[PDB]
């Protein structure tokens, strides 16, 4: 596989996608972060959706090959590390490669 | 399966010719119930007929149902034969003349027959809340 | 007076509900001896039946958007691509390196495209596999060493290899995407044109009329046409980023054709295996030289600015160009006769046209037309569905590709904001908009016939 | 010729405006009654079409049945509504609602009401079954 | 619809509980309700079976209509069961068997029974018809 940019760059209060591009055959997907090492966060319950933690400045959105996460009001927590996970190929799990985050300016 | 009586369903051929006889056992009537590539063509067209011979006999269930006979095989309800239907009279018909006569007599009348039905069922329905119209 | 409780049955009710459509066809645009590909195979035939019994009463609301559709329109080809994907030949299955800078060819053609190649380490290392033409067509040279480089065979990184040959099929059939009875399809219709809010022109259909969606990057070409007046449409108006659709009442070209004749060269190497070098000395002058007639051109887009005036009130109209990246946004795409169209669109979506009360400020046609034209690119290699990683060559061919059409609306994008000087960015964007063309006019139910209300009598008991 | 929101289901597929007058004319409206090779595949998805009609009917007509109605296209109980999910004047209901506002203003108590009907039904017609019990 | 629970219509999966039990799961089991070539072959098939099912359960729903009964899932009538077969009284019945040794201890009489609802069902309309008959 799944994988990944290794980082984009858009500046404060912007926006910008991160996408997971692989072997994406599999198509109910979710998102994740991890930021300054710390146990990782949830963003995305099913690849259109997400609850109480970022409610509005983060957004899931479709497609069969870019499995995309597309972020606006870019601020100092974007500087974290981003990853995908589709379910796997029947009774399988996977992550994507990972995205460490680069909000320029 | 089962064989035919002019069609799958209705079963004509006891014509009884006496409506009466007919009448007076008309339960029995129905109560005794490319190698092969072209087979497809040879089961299409006569499966419209049968299924939509099916949906001839649901416009009949349907008829049954608007008239207050669900289900039923010999039905009556309020309305009258109020004397100037053609006087044939009860011990003069059964005994003496045909289903197919009967039509060729009868022809006329079919609408509003059928109109009178609907209104009296109809009327049946809400009759009742001259009694229960208690609140 | 109680209330009791009473039922109802055949009543009229139809719920929003998604479902799944099939594909209604021409069943002799694809013809009975080629068997096993998707038009041949799982998409039916049609037999249209417009029936559009009307309603007064009808109130419903609409979005372009809620439609489900959509996605089968981005489906099926996936299938088409997969029940005739040609396998990798004996010559391409690793990194073989290729040298050149001046062209491998029988002659010093004027096509900047052509800067042909043999093959170098290949293979065997053997002559026979070595010194066969690679064609080239502009879009070739993945750098292998840091000067005087052996190109890399540019596919060999990727998941799929894959080959176009004159045999396999493309055509844009007049398709229609179509769900069984109990279903309906609503068709709306009001002049007071909506998709947006409520409506006040609706009936049943049994399918769309025939639609024959194909990709673009840039112009909605040889779309179905609005009438009386050219229209937009953005969602939530507050929005930046996310996709303007404009829609016409008129038309016009761009005018080229595909007119890069060439030879018929294949080289039949590998086992019932080929290589398309179908390139060289015919027609080695004729390069995409796309042309631009500016007066309805500039007519269509001033009639535009005149609309977006109704959703930018009493400020001025500008433009910016078109995004980088992969050049197809810089440009277009399209297939026509397997060749794909890139064009500098971007060279024209311009100038400051004025929006005061003006009598000026917004023309450079001239009357004279001046005719003008744009610099073209190419490519022989094809990322042959878009996002998805896969490469698939096709041949250049003989004689003129003649695909030169007219164009019903433009995608099109809000670059921010300024004080009065409000200005737009051309094409790019979610590849599915394309599809939002015309479908706004359609949306699926499922009928519910029964029901039930309180009354003022009772059952006997 | 016969009535037609699909082919049988919903007898027109226009509403009559009016959740009054439109469900009296529902009743009447009721009793006012190559080429070759891939067309012959063509002819499958309408007969599936006909055939899945009649199998939503008949599982709908069944809802009905077990209500202990069946036909009677308009059918009344001895189910209660205690004055509270919209309220609005019978009349004002009957001559300014279609049927698609009252499933906006009123839905989704289907399932309780789906309950009462049913649970009233069978306790309905046990009653008199054991009041008629004893010997 | 949905896809199949192993059984179609009839929808057999409370199979050899209870029979006294069955009548719950039952009442519940009704309220909830070559690329192209081969392939497209076989789509006439099942269709037709499909048919055959309406078939099936039309000719057999037909039966009930005789008996008097609606799809009325519990119909009852006068004539008496009178014990003398089986014997076992109410509880020794429905607490012990499954349907699927109801059969075993009756079958055959069953040729008279559906008799005994015929002429008890006609008897039904007679007794009272004879007495509106006065006049
Ligand atoms: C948008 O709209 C335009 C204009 O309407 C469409 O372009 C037309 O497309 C059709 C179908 O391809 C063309 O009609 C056919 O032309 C054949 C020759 O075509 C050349 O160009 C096509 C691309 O359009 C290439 O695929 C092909 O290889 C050629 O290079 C004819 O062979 C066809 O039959 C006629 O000729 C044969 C002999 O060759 C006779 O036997 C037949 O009886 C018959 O006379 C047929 O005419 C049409 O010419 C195109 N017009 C123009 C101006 O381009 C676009 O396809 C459409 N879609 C898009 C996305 O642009
Ligand atoms: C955008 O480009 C498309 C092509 O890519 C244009 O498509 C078609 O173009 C013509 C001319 O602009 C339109 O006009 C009609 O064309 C038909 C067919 O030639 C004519 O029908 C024929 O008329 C004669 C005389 O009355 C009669 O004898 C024939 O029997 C009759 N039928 C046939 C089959 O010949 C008709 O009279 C018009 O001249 C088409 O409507 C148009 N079709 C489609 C599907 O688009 C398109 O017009 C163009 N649009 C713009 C605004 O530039
Ligand atoms: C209703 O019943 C009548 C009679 O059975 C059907 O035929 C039509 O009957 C009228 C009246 O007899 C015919 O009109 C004229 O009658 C006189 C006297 O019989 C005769 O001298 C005239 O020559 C003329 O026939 C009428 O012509 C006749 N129709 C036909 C086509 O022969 C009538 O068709 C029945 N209608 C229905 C809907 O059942
Ligand atoms: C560039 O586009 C303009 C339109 O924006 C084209 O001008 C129009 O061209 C047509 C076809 O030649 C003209 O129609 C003809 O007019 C003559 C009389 O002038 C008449 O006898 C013919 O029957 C026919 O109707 C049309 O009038 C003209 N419009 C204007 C405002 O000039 C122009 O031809 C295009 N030029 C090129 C090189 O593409
Ligand atoms: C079904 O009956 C309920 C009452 O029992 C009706 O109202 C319920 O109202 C709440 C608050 O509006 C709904 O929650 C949420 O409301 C927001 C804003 O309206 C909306 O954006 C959310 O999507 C969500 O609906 C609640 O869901 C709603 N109940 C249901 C089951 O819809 C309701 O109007 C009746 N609905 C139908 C379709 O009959
Ligand atoms: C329902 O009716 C049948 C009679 O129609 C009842 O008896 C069963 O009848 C068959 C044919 O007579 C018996 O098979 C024969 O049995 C004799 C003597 O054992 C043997 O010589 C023959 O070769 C043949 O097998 C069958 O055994 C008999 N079944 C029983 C259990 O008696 C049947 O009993 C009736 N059902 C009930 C539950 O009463
Ligand atoms: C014509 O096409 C060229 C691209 O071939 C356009 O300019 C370049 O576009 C790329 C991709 O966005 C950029 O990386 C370059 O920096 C651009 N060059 C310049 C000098 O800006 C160009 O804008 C198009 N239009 C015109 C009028 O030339
Ligand atoms: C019945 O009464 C109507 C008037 O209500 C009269 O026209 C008709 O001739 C009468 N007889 C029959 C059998 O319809
Ligand atoms: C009736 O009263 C019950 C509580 O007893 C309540 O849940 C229900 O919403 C009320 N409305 C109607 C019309 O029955
Ligand atoms: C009921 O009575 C009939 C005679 O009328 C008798 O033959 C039968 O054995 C009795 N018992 C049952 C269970 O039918």
């Amino acid at each position: 596989a799944l994988t990944q940019p290794p980082s984009v760059s858009k500046s404060l209060e912007q926006s910008v996608t991160i996408s997971c591009t692989g072997t994406t055959t599999g198509n109910s997907v979710s998102w994740y972060q991890c930021h300054s090492g710390t146990a990782p966060r949830l963003l995305i319950y099913d690849v259109n959706k997400r609850p109480s933690g970022v409610s509005d400045r983060f957004s899931g959105s479709k497609s069969h090959n870019t499995a995309s996460l597309t972020i606006f009001g870019l601020q100092a927590e974007d500087e974290a590390d981003y990853y995908c996970g589709s379910y796997g190929s029947g009774g399988s799990l996977l992550f994507g490669g990972g995205t460490r985050l680069t909000v320029l300016g | 399966a089962v064989g035919i009586g002019a069609v799958f369903l209705g079963f004509l051929g006891a014509a009884g010719s006496t409506m009466g006889a007919a009448s007076m056992t008309l339960t029995v009537q129905a109560r005794n119930l490319q190698h092969l590539l072209k087979l497809t063509v040879w089961g299409i067209k006569q499966l419209q007929a049968r299924v939509l011979a099916v949906e001839r006999y649901l416009r009949d269930q349907q008829l049954l149902g608007i008239w207050g006979c669900s289900g039923k095989l010999i039905c009556c309800t309020n309305v009258p034969w109020n004397s100037s239907w053609s006087n044939r009279n009860l011990s003069e018909i059964w005994d003496n003349m045909t289903w197919l006569q009967w039509d060729k007599e009868i022809s006329n009348y079919t609408q509003i027959i059928y109109g009178l039905l609907e209104e009296s069922q109809n009327q049946q329905e809400k009759n009742e809340q001259d009694l229960l119209a208690l609140d | 007076e109680n209330l009791w409780v009473t039922v109802y049955y055949g009543v009229p009710v139809w719920k929003e509900a998604k479902t799944t459509l099939f594909c209604a066809s021409d069943a002799k645009a694809y013809e009975k001896e080629v068997h096993n590909v998707w038009a041949t195979h799982a998409c039916v035939p049609t037999d249209p039946n417009p029936q559009e019994m009307v309603l007064k009463n009808v109130t419903e609301n609409f979005n372009m958007w809620k439609n489900d559709m959509v996605d089968q329109m981005h489906e099926d080809v996936i299938s088409l691509w997969d029940q005739s994907l040609k396998p990798c030949v004996k010559l391409t299955p690793l990194c073989v390196t290729l040298n050149c800078t001046n062209a491998t060819a029988s002659n010093s053609s004027i096509i900047e495209g052509m800067k042909n190649c043999s093959f170098n380490i290949t293979t065997e290392l053997r002559d026979k596999r070595e010194k066969k033409n690679a064609l080239f067509y502009k879009l070739d040279i993945v750098q292998l060493d840091g000067n005087s480089s052996q190109y890399r065979l540019i596919n060999c990184n990727t998941s799929v290899i894959t080959q176009a040959c004159p045999k396999v099929s493309f055509d844009p059939i007049p398709i229609h995407y179509c769900a069984p009875a109990g279903y309906a399809i609503l068709k709306c219709n009001n002049k007071t044109f909506t998709g947006t809010g409520p409506c006040n022109n609706v009936s049943t259909v049994q399918c769309t009329h025939g639609i024959k969606p194909v990709v673009s990057t840039q112009l909605l070409l040889n779309g179905s046409l609005a009438e009386g007046e050219i229209i937009i449409r953005s969602e939530n108006i507050t929005n930046n980023v996310k996709t303007i659709i404009v829609h016409l009442n008129e038309s016009v070209k761009i005018e080229c054709t595909r007119p890069n004749n060439k030879t018929r060269t294949s080289i039949r190497i590998g086992p019932g295996q080929w290589f398309y070098a179908t390139g060289q000395v015919i027609g080695d002058i004729r390069e995409a030289y796309c042309n631009i007639n500016e007066s309805k051109w500039n007519e269509t887009l001033q009639r535009v600015s005149k609309k977006l005036k109704e959703y930018f009130p009493h400020k001025n109209i500008t433009f910016q160009p078109s995004s980088g990246g992969d050049l197809e946004i810089t440009t277009h795409s399209f297939n026509c006769g397997g060749e794909f169209f890139y064009c500098n669109t971007s060279s024209l979506f311009n100038r400051t046209y004025m929006a005061n009360s003006t009598d000026m400020a917004n023309s450079t046609e001239t009357n004279s037309t001046r005719t003008i034209t744009i610099h073209c690119r190419i490519k022989q290699i094809i990322n042959m569905w878009q996002e998805v990683g896969r490469a698939m060559y096709a041949p250049p061919i003989a004689g003129n590709i003649t695909c030169i059409s007219n164009i019903t609306g433009l995608l099109l994008t809000r670059d921010g904001g300024k004080n009065n000087t409000e200005t737009f960015r051309p094409g790019g964007g979610n590849m599915k908009d394309n599809w939002r063309s015309e479908l706004y006019k359609y949306k699926v139910v499922k009928i519910e016939p029964l029901g039930v209300a309180p009354t003022r009598c009772k059952r006997r008991v």
